[PDB]
């Protein structure tokens, strides 16, 4: 029955001075105790063929590592005590496989660390005792701070023994602050030989593609993910002359690409599903649209629209509604001005608690104008202009929490962010730059960035500081003549596309070095 | 050759009150801004048209506008030229207005076509923009003054096309990307304007400039004995003559049309030959390095033989008017077509228009009525066609003659398609107000002549200055003294 190396009882057993766990236990034995055993390590997948255990304990042993799934084969296990040993590290999934565990004690073995979510998989837990360990409080203990507040199980208080700046401090008392475990970087991945004016992304049949407008070949370039090597490859082209903006619009699982050209341009294309080739559908009126500088896509109350900015005095900036078979003229705006950019944003306008669709378009040598959507007349009215800001090339918007901000691009002088107040934009941050043709906010994995491009100088990447409530200098990219910046998201992968007017286009990887 | 010669546009800029406010009511900021705009426009004209834009004077209004400014650029142009006629006394080839207001119109400016060096038509109107945009706006307005037109007919044909696809040419619609280059057809139109007798003034070289005088700029200024220009330009001509704008003691002639080997060309040497029937050959004074002021025959001289009369150095005929509006393939209709169609007073021909009424052309005055051209295309060269072209055929002496016309409007106030004033309907008769009137009626001034029944005694020709230009071997006030 019981091996003579270890003391036993009818319903109980106590083992001491053994280098290996006995292979066989009598069927009625339940609880097992190992004291000062010569174990080098726990056996991988140990405690097989001993299902009856309701309790187990180890004391005063020497364990360098406790392997994953060491406790599998114990469906009836409830109390687990591992304490008063010397242990350096244990694996995360060691406790995995026991959902019946009730009480657990890691106390007083002088553990300096624990792997994240070691306690995942035990949903029956009530009491846990970590006391007595020397706990270095760092990124490795951040998950444990998250776990202390979210667990219903009672846990006696434990203290930080390190780093010495935090000493005898309760791990329970810590909060989301006082932790910086994450930094971010943009590293160059691919270099595209062609120069580009604009880059855009779209999702067709749950597949995220990229459209790049190359001005000097007139081509509208399409890039698709390739799993075998680097994902970006060129799958298709649309041919045009002097293509400026290429805007894909997917409507009810049907792809439309609006491409603006400077030579007899402004054509609307659709993707034919069977042939999987782009087919010219409509031609935008050449008298209304002449020198388009921009295209903005937006959807309001289950209706799709797009608007083209005309920088010619003769042409008019025009919004095009979708009747379901195609795009047709809806409203002309800002007659006899030179329109460089159009921007759509939904902002709360006091008194209204609801957000309302708005337009912001930038006229050359003029102040930016804001249009409020009127639901009753289905038109933009109440033209209002951003005060004390002139020669704005473009306006882009981002939101932090509930508030919304805008990045205004001024080619000369300061380009500055502004926050939407009740009736107005208040000045927030002022950064001067030379030759800035783009100021682009980007949000990647809840990280707000602002990239400020420059021709004569370096492109300056900024990060949003929640505590400072302003953008902070972050990184400096080198790109020849940035006209645009686009965030591309593959599955769990993220990229940054940087257009270059006078040079080759840049593709940057989004790299996160992170610990817990 | 007139095309080879360098042409100089003396330009005066008038800044309205809104332009002054845009510059924060600073005289230095306004003057430096305008100077920058004119300098860039000068770069374009120097590169393309072999023409230099010189700023002779500038008038800025610190107080409120003298005349009410208008949203319509054509209306503002009329008021501005009205003001500049009655008020501005400064000498300039062209007077352009910089307006802080933005005109509501397809145009960013308005300028009279071929109006250069007219006191009434010599001006232009330009809306406020950035320095580069203002330079292009000034370039296209001055282009209209020097006779550069859109020429819609050849554009629709495709023969005339700006070969820059990304950015247009100057005369086209201006987007965010600005044009620096003129079309070749624009060049040909400018040269045709020069060859027809337009812009004679442009050949005068500016003596005084608004900017403080600098040596080596190519223009002589008070206190400057000579200017040969840039050292390379100096090496080409006038290197030995002129150094540091100081005449070398040996040689008082540095660089000029009448200047050769650093010595004055003898009197009577011909610097520039006449470009047409109306032009008069200029000759070297012998007292000046520059050639004599460009002059032309006085109004009323016969051009193209019998068919035409000279006005402003330019020949006015119905044929040239037809070829102007409807293109070079057109020719003037036969006189019978005028005679039969105009007397009818219908849409097909008339002496004029009244509200809800058509004016029957009087029997006496016909060739002064509705303009009829043999072969007419659908699209006019300039202006916009109103209505549809009118076509009527008449047969005289067993041969059918096709005679057509159209209503073409440059602006709402002035309507083309009617015979221009001054056309010779009949011998000693000029077309005026759709009527043939004896030349004596308006009493053209003539140059002095000793002999009766001759001009300038018969030894000379009358000029734009009303002075006799004598034939070789004849000299005098009246050209009546024999001096071989
Ligand atoms: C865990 O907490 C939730 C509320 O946060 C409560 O509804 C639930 O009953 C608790 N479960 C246990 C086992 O205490
Ligand atoms: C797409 O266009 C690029 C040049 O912009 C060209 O090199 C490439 O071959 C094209 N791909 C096609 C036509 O599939
Ligand atoms: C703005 O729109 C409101 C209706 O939404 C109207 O009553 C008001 O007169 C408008 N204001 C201007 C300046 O057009
Ligand atoms: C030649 O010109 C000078 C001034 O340029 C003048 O003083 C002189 O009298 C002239 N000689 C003539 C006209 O014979
Ligand atoms: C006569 O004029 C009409 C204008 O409508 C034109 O269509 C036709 O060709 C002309 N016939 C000629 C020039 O013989
Ligand atoms: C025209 O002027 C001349 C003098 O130059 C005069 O004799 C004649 O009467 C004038 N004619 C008219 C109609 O006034
Ligand atoms: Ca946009
Ligand atoms: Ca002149
Ligand atoms: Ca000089
Ligand atoms: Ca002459």
């Amino acid at each position: 029955k019981c091996p003579a190396v270890c003391t036993c009882t009818k319903d109980n057993a106590l083992c001491e001075n053994a280098r290996s766990i006995p292979r066989t236990v009598p069927p009625d034995v339940i609880s097992l105790s190992f004291v000062r055993s010569g174990f080098t390590e726990i056996s991988e997948g140990s405690f097989n063929a001993t299902p009856s255990l309701q309790l187990l304990l180890f004391t005063s042993n020497s364990f360098d590592v406790i392997s994953d799934d060491a406790f599998i084969g114990l469906p009836h296990l409830e109390y687990l005590f591992i304490e008063n040993n010397n242990i350096k590290s244990i694996s995360r999934h060691t406790f995995r496989g026991l959902k019946s565990l009730i009480h657990l004690s890691l106390a007083n073995n002088n553990l300096q660390t624990l792997p994240k979510d070691i306690f995942k998989g035990l949903d029956s837990l009530t009491n846990v005792d970590l006391r007595g360990n020397s706990f270095n409080c760092d990124c490795k203990l951040k998950w444990l701070v998250e776990w202390l507040g979210h667990t219903n199980a009672t846990v006696e208080d434990i203290y930080c023994e390190g780093p010495p700046e935090y000493k005898k401090r309760k791990i329970n008392s810590l909060s989301s602050k006082d932790f910086d475990c994450i930094i971010t970087e943009f590293a160059k991945s691919q270099d595209l030989p062609y120069q580009s004016l604009s880059i855009d992304t779209f999702s067709y049949l749950n597949d995220e593609y990229v459209v790049i407008a190359q001005p000097f070949t007139g081509k509208c370039i399409f890039l698709e993910w390739d799993h075998v090597e680097k994902t970006f490859r060129n799958y298709d082209n649309i041919t045009g002359t002097s293509t400026v903006v290429c805007k894909p619009i997917v409507i009810e699982t049907q792809l439309y690409v609006i491409v603006a050209q400077l030579f007899g341009g402004s054509h609307i294309y659709k993707r034919d599903s069977f042939a999987n080739k782009f087919i010219k559908i409509q031609d935008i009126e050449i008298l209304k649209i002449r020198k388009p500088n921009d295209i903005e896509t937006f959807k309001i109350e289950n209706n799709w629209y797009f608007v083209v900015a005309d920088s010619s005095k003769a042409g008019f900036t025009t919004i095009y509604k979708w009747n379901g078979n195609g795009f047709y003229s809806h409203q002309s705006l800002h007659a006899w001005y030179r329109d460089t950019d159009v921007e759509y944003l939904e902002i709360v306008r006091t008194p209204q608690t609801l957000r309302t669709p708005h337009l912001i378009l930038s006229s050359s040598s003029q102040r930016p104008v804001i249009y409020q959507w009127n639901k009753a007349t289905q038109l933009f009215t109440n033209q209002t202009d951003i005060p004390n800001m002139e020669d704005v090339y473009a306006v882009k918007h981002f939101s932090v929490k509930g508030d919304v901000y805008i990045c205004l691009t001024r080619f000369i002088g300061d380009s500055k962010v502004m926050k939407w107040g009740g009736s107005s934009f208040q000045d927030i941050q002022r950064m001067p730059s030379q030759g800035s043709m783009v100021f682009q906010p980007l949000q990647i994995n809840n990280y707000q960035y602002a990239i400020l491009g420059s021709d004569y100088s370096f492109t300056q990447v900024y990060n949003w500081d929640a505590e400072k409530a302003k953008f902070v200098k972050f990184q400096e990219l080198n790109v020849q003549a940035p006209r645009s910046f686009t965030h591309v998201s593959i599955n769990k992968r993220n990229f940054l596309f940087a257009s270059s007017f006078k040079g080759n286009t840049q593709i940057y990887k989004h790299v996160i070095v992170d610990l817990s | 050759n007139v095309e080879e010669e360098t042409k100089y546009i003396e330009l005066m800029i008038v800044n309205d009150h809104l332009m002054f406010k845009k510059h924060r009511l600073s005289v230095v900021h306004t003057n430096t801004y305008a100077k920058s705009v004119v300098n860039m426009a000068d770069l374009i004209y120097k590169d393309q048209l072999k023409t230099r834009i010189v700023l002779v004077a500038m008038e800025t209004w610190a107080t409120d506008n003298k005349f009410a400014i208008s949203e319509n650029p054509l209306i503002t142009l009329r008021e501005f030229m009205k003001y500049r006629r009655d008020f501005i006394k400064e000498k300039s080839d062209a007077v352009h207005l910089f307006s802080g207001s933005q005109f509501e119109s397809s145009r960013s400016g308005a300028a009279y076509i071929g109006g250069i060096c007219s006191l009434l038509k010599g001006g232009g109107v330009n809306e406020f923009g950035k320095t580069d945009l203002m330079a292009v706006t000034l370039a296209q307005s001055l282009a209209h003054n020097i006779g550069i037109i859109s020429d819609k007919r050849k554009l629709a044909s495709g023969e005339c096309k700006c070969e820059d696809t990304w950015s247009g040419c100057i005369m086209g619609d201006t987007g965010y990307y600005l044009p620096k280059k003129f079309t070749q057809c624009n060049i040909e139109e400018y040269h045709d304007f020069l060859n027809s007798g337009g812009g004679a003034c442009l050949f005068n070289k500016p003596s005084k400039l608004l900017d403080p005088p600098e040596c080596g700029n190519g223009f002589i200024e008070t206190g400057e004995e000579c200017d040969c220009g840039t050292p390379a330009e100096c090496v080409l001509e006038g290197a030995e003559c002129c150094k540091k704008c100081t005449l070398t003691q040996d040689s008082q002639c540095s660089d000029g049309l009448c200047c050769k080997k650093c010595k004055f060309q003898p009197m009577g040497t011909v610097c520039r030959e006449a470009v047409n029937d109306c032009d008069i050959r200029e000759t070297c004074s012998g007292n000046s390095s520059q050639c004599a002021p460009n002059i032309h025959k006085m109004d009323g001289y016969s051009c193209d033989g019998v068919q035409g009369i000279c006005f402003g150095g330019r020949c006015k005929t119905r044929d040239r008017q037809c070829k102007y509006i409807w293109g070079q393939k057109v020719t003037a209709s036969d006189k019978y077509c005028y005679e039969k169609l105009n007397i009818e007073g219908t849409e097909k021909g008339n002496c004029g228009k009244d509200k809800d009424t058509w004016i029957q052309c009087n029997k006496r005055d016909v060739l002064c009525g509705y303009l009829l051209c043999t072969n007419i295309g659908n699209i006019p060269r300039l202006g916009e066609l109103d209505g549809e072209i009118t076509s009527t055929l008449v047969v005289q002496q067993g041969r059918t003659l096709n005679c057509s016309g159209g209503h073409v409007k440059l602006e709402e106030d002035v309507d083309l398609g009617y015979v221009e004033d001054g056309t010779p309907c009949g011998p000693q008769m000029m077309c005026l107000e759709h009527r043939c009137l004896p030349v004596a009626s308006f009493n053209f001034s003539t140059c002095l002549s000793s002999k009766e029944g001759t001009i300038c005694s018969g030894n000379g020709v009358c000029s734009n200055e009303l002075k006799c230009v004598c034939n070789r071997h004849w000299i005098g006030s009246d050209c009546n003294t024999y001096f071989p």
